[PDB]
């Protein structure tokens, strides 16, 4: 239809899924909000729509050692629901 | 006991709030309702299609046309509507198969999580399963899984065996640990150190095959009282 | 085990009517068929994303193996990621992606297109390495709470206790057990490379989707009782009065071809979903713990398992 995107000064981004017009590509990484495809997600963040690469999770590194062990000293009772 | 009863009750009190505040917590059950209504609206709404005919009204076709030319016009309508019902019934059979699979899983979870204690990982909750409670929901069921989760871990130095009198001792149901100066034997899932005696350890072999053995003393309960 | 299948998208208007504007007007009065087909195919496409997320996103953190790789004598080199390769795939993983594998441009011009998966191969390989690193440095503890480290030989002593063998058997046979494991891992690589039909369960997934699309394309040369199988020919040869009884056969006939394809696609997605459900359960019970169920995690007495990523599926080493 008659509607047009500016295609200039609108922060055109190139993805493996296609051409995304109207969203700025940041270099940060957030949890997926709106799946675009090929590892790209989109979200509404501060008054604009931004596109990023989704992050699998928080980085961690178990301190593996040669003769070292870790033992808990407390516990928690957790109740979760399944539908 | 008193602390454990408190933790359980606080956990229960948050479930009443969690489902109430979160809107899409029951999205799975609302999907059953929506798909059924959307199919029936599509079946009803598909009655206005001409399917190539002059109109979508049978009475108008018969009153305005001669019989032999009316049959041609209504044949498209009858064939078009028979196709709609066949497609609707076919989709229902596919949906009913998906529901039956979920019903079979719910019956299994009832027998295993609710009627017993389960050793299968992540089958009944995230953590070590304790027990479960059922609740009835429209066109479904809801399970409350109670699980035991460790917290507040500590660093320790460990050894596979302890050497004493030229014999290698292994723990019976625990693990050897040390805070830096002394050696204890403790259960794996909870820190409760105890002195290494001949009651909670068993001897097997000598003191050179094991890679990582450690010199220590293995207390003998029989000896000290005998000397009294 | 297969985990997902190709995600396809169909242009209803272009497949049936081609480039004819006369057909486009007439397709409007046939009801909401193209709206149903899109809704069904979109549901399949989204479900494929969920299958992979359900199977591989079993852990919420991304673990890493320490720089020094010595775990009591066990190698693990053939399963850990290879830094030298840019793809960051393990040698067994890189071998798998080779075993499993104009026509595409011809299909695109009929309205048949293919959507790419949300999780790239790089992301799925990182899930497998995070899972692999967790189970080596922790055991089954990272699957039920905070990950608590433990030496690997002491972890294997725990796993013999779960099958009725006392601890001393491992400690007095540690060198023998390590060599048997290394030899078994090495033979898996060689036996897999030599046989090309070993990865047959995922080639069938790839073949069926490509074969069904080809039949849908070849269905456009049928006539369905019409004078011709070209829309432009019929409209340029007959008067609009009498051309309706001809175009109706072609439109209805091609609507049947589209409806049949979606129905078969829905049935296949149901089978794939069952397979993905089983793969997710095996990851929870074989990989994140030790299973006492008979013949669930390999044949014998289960000790542990290691996952590997493969195109449109997963591979477990029990
Ligand atoms: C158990 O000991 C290990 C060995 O030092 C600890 O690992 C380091 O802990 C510091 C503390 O902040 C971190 O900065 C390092 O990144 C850790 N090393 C690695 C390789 O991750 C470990 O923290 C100790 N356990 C606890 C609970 O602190
Ligand atoms: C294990 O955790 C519990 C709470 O999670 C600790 O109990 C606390 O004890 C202190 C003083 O004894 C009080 O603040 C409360 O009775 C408890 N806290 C709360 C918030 O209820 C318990 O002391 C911990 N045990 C160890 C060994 O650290
Ligand atoms: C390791 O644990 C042992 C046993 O609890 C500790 O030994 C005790 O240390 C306290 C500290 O004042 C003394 O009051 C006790 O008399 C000690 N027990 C005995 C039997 O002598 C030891 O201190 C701990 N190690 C560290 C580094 O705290
Ligand atoms: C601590 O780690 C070192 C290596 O990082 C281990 O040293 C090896 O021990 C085995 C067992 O006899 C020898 O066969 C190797 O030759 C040693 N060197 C290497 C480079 O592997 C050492 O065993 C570990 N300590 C414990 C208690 O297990
Ligand atoms: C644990 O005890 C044994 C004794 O059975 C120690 O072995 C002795 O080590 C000394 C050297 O410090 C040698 O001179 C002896 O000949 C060894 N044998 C005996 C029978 O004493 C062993 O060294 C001890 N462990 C450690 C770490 O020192
Ligand atoms: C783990 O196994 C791999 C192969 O299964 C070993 O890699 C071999 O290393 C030797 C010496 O560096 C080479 O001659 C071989 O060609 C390597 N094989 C391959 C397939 O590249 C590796 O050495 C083993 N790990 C350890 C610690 O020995």
């Amino acid at each position: 239809p008659t509607w047009r995107v500016y295609s200039t000064g609108s922060n055109v981004f190139q993805t493996r899924a296609g051409c995304l017009i109207g969203a700025e590509y940041v270099n940060n990484s957030y949890e997926c909000d709106i799946p675009i495809g090929a590892g790209i997600c989109a979200s509404y963040q501060t008054q604009s729509i931004i596109a990023y690469t989704m992050s699998l999770g928080a980085e961690n590194s178990v301190a593996y050692s040669n003769n070292s062990i870790a033992i808990p000293t407390n516990f928690t009772i957790s109740v979760t629901t399944e539908i | 006991q008193k602390l454990i009863a408190n933790q359980f009750n606080s956990a229960i009190g948050k479930i009443q709030d969690s489902l109430s505040s979160t809107p899409s917590a029951l999205g799975k059950l609302q999907d059953v309702v929506n798909h059924n209504a959307q199919a029936l609206n599509t079946l009803v709404k598909q009655l206005s299609s001409k399917f190539g005919a002059i109109s979508s009204v049978l009475n108008d076709i018969f009153s305005r046309l001669d019989p032999p030319e009316a049959e041609v016009q209504i044949d498209r309508l009858i064939t078009g509507r028979l196709q709609s019902l066949q497609t609707y019934v076919t989709q229902q059979l596919i949906r009913a198969a998906e529901i039956r699979a979920s019903a079979n899983l719910a019956a299994t979870k009832m027998s295993e999580c609710v009627l017993g204690q389960s050793k299968r990982v992540d089958f009944c909750g995230k953590g070590y399963h304790l027990m479960s409670f059922p609740q009835s929901a429209p066109h479904g069921v809801v399970f409350l899984h109670v699980t035991y989760v460790p917290a507040q871990e500590k660093n320790f130095t460990t050894a596979p065996a302890i050497c004493h009198d030229g014999k290698a001792h292994f723990p019976r149901e625990g693990v050897f640990v040390s805070n830096g100066t002394h050696w204890f034997v403790t259960q794996r899932n909870f820190y409760e150190p105890q002195i290494i005696t001949t009651d909670n350890t068993f001897v097997s072999g000598n003191c050179d095959v094991v890679i990582g053995i450690v010199n220590n003393t293995v207390y003998d309960p029989l000896q000290p009282e005998l000397d009294s | 085990l297969p985990v997902s299948m190709t995600k396809t998208s169909v242009d209803c208007t272009m497949y049936i009517c081609g480039d004819s504007t006369e057909c486009s007007n007439l397709l409007l009065q046939y009801g909401s068929f193209c709206t149903q087909l899109k809704r069904a195919l979109t549901g399949i496409a989204v479900e494929q994303d969920k299958n992979t997320q359900e199977v591989f996103a079993q852990v919420k953190q991304i673990y890493k193996t320490p720089p020094i790789k010595y775990f009591g004598g066990f190698n693990f080199s053939q399963i850990l990621p290879d830094p030298s390769k840019p793809s960051k795939r393990s040698p067994i993983e890189d071998l798998l992606f080779n075993k499993v594998t104009d026509l595409i441009c011809a299909q695109k011009f009929k309205g048949l297109t293919v959507l790419p998966p949300l999780l790239t191969d790089e992301m799925i390989a990182q899930y497998t390495s995070a899972l692999l690193a967790g189970t080596i440095t922790s055991g089954w503890t990272f699957g039920a709470g905070p990950a608590l480290q433990i030496p690997f030989p002491m972890q294997m002593a725990y796993r013999f206790n779960g099958i009725g063998v006392t601890q001393n058997v491992l400690y007095e046979n540690q060198k023998l057990i390590a060599n048997q494991f290394n030899s078994a891992i090495g033979k898996i690589q060689d036996s897999l490379s030599s046989t090309p039909s070993a990865l047959g369960k995922l080639q069938d997934v790839v073949n069926h989707n490509a074969q069904a699309l080809n039949t849908l394309v070849k269905q456009l040369s049928s006539k369905f009782g019409a004078i011709s199988s070209v829309l432009n020919d019929i409209f340029s040869r007959l008067d609009p009065p009498e051309a309706e009884v001809q175009i109706d056969r072609l439109i209805t006939g091609r609507l049947q071809s589209l409806q049949t394809y979606v129905t078969q696609q829905l049935i296949r997605a149901a089978e794939i979903r069952a397979s993905a459900n089983l793969a997710a359960t095996k990851m929870s019970e074989c990989v994140l713990g030790q299973s006492k169920r008979v013949d669930f995690c390999g044949k014998g007495y289960h000790l542990m398992s290691f996952p590997q990523s493969a195109p449109h599926g997963v591979v477990f080493l029990h």
